[PDB]
């Protein structure tokens, strides 16, 4: 996904194939974030990871 | 070196010789990787011109006849400023670069370019 | 230095990644383009046919058709884009233009230009030639006025030739060409591409060997030739866009090529710099120890 990110920053036609990949990619990178002083048991993240 | 002492046109010419190598220096670091395709035609003007006038700057000395084995020559002062004075004006920019290497005068440059 | 090395470095870098960048910009621009250039295929076709049988039973006469009994003069339109970074693209232009110009001093008549787009308007500018009219800012995008407008221009042109005897104008009123020719570029592969120059002023007629008309023949003959010759110069441009897009793609790919091996040659020198300025310190603050 930054590997087709550092190809494709200025693209308007793709794979679609491709495109699906880089939404994924960036739905991924998005919800990877965490605030601070939030901990989480591991039921949630099996939850959100799935 | 001052005007001074030394005539003007002497110091004009070389002043405006320094510039044009400087400028052409300056330019050498974005020519290196582009070239000249995206340069505009107003510095490839000067650019050829430096060429040519960098090229011109070598001479074949005397000290030289066991290496190569070609005599050397001499240039009084008056036709190397009036020479270099036409070469800067633009007047021998249709010659060929390769005449210029290893020249005397402008006599055996002109023999040297209507020779190929 | 450091400071120098790690700015060029950075500068270097990011070079390289935006000629990527803008490389696949033009990747992206040649998919629209060359969609978009073979649309006006059956236009073409079906204008051609309804010439070819109208004229196989018509007259052949006409002041397009027949030829100007002395040499004066010739005319000539060249075509150019509207974007720098093209490579050679605009060279090749002005080599073919420089060569036809050649070409044409044999016969010693003194010919006119038109051009379009801002770079050979640039560069006829700075050298000692005359223009009579230049169009701008459509090259990225054309449309069939443009083209309509040009072509009734160059058409008139013509038509204003026909008793310019000497230096007299004659019934004209005005000088008037006699020759056209028309200088651009062909898209033959997506590596192949070269400059094409060709004359389409005075129609030719050949007979390869072997309807009802409700108006006037000579009427609809006359009123189909502006069209033809529009329709020829419509098709010039979406050709010319592509060729010039294709050549414009190589020069970022060739650019982030080259800038490549700057990051690996400052990169390497500024470790050995660095490297020699540890190795010195150490050893002279060593040698300062050890002396007393």
């Amino acid at each position: 996904y930054r590997e087709l990110e550092a190809f494709a920053a200025f693209a308007s036609d793709l794979d679609a194939a491709s495109k699906a990949q880089l939404d994924r990619g960036a739905r991924l990178v998005e919800l990877l974030k965490q605030p601070q002083y939030s901990p989480l048991a591991v039921e949630e993240q099996v939850v959100a990871i799935f | 070196l001052d005007p001074a002492i030394v005539g003007d046109e002497h110091y004009r010419v070389a002043q405006e010789v320094i510039r044009i190598l400087q400028r052409y220096k300056d330019l050498q670091d974005i020519i290196a990787i582009l070239g000249i395709d995206e340069l505009s035609e107003e510095d490839k003007q000067l650019v050829n011109r430096a060429r040519r006038i960098e090229r011109f700057l070598s001479q074949n000395m005397m000290a030289a006849e066991q290496f190569t084995g070609q005599p050397g020559s001499t240039v009084p002062l008056k036709e190397t400023i009036e020479a270099f004075d036409k070469l800067t004006k633009g007047e021998f920019d249709h010659l060929p670069e390769q005449a210029f290497f290893l020249i005397g005068g402008l006599d055996d440059l002109a023999k040297k370019a209507e020779s190929l | 230095t450091l400071r120098e090395l790690r700015g060029r470095i950075r500068s270097a870098g990011s070079i390289k990644k935006i000629t990527k960048a803008q490389e696949l910009i033009a990747t992206s621009r040649i998919a629209k383009a060359q969609a978009r250039v073979e649309a006006a295929r059956p236009y073409a076709a079906e204008i051609t046919n309804m010439l070819t049988e109208l004229a196989g039973a018509s007259a052949l006469d006409h002041p397009l058709l027949v030829e100007r009994k002395q040499p004066k003069r010739a005319g000539v339109l060249v075509v150019s884009s509207d974007r720098g970074l093209c490579g050679a693209y605009n060279a090749n232009v002005l080599r073919r233009a420089e060569e036809l110009f050649s070409l044409l001093r044999d016969e010693g008549k003194d010919p006119v230009l038109y051009v379009v787009g801002r770079k050979a308007l640039g560069y006829f500018s700075f050298r000692q030639r005359t223009v009579v009219e230049s169009w701008t800012g459509f090259s990225e995008r054309p449309t069939y006025e443009n083209a309509r407008e040009i072509a009734d221009t160059l058409v008139n042109a013509f038509m204003a030739g026909a008793d310019d005897e000497g230096d007299d104008a004659g019934a004209d009123g005005i000088l008037g060409v006699d020759e056209l020719h028309i200088v651009f570029t062909e898209f033959r592969s997506m590596l192949s591409q070269t400059a094409v120059a060709r004359r389409a002023a005075p129609m030719e007629v050949e007979y390869v060997g072997e309807y009802s008309f409700e108006p006037d023949p000579e009427t609809l003959f006359d009123a189909l030739l502006p069209r033809y010759i529009a329709t020829r110069v419509y098709a010039a441009l979406l050709e010319a866009a592509a060729s010039e897009s294709a050549s414009r793609r190589r020069a970022m790919k060739s650019a982030t090529d080259n800038a490549d091996d700057l990051i690996k040659a400052l990169t390497l020198a500024a470790n050995r710099e660095r490297q020699a300025q540890i190795t010195q310190e150490i050893s002279e603050i060593v040698g300062g120890a050890n002396a007393l």
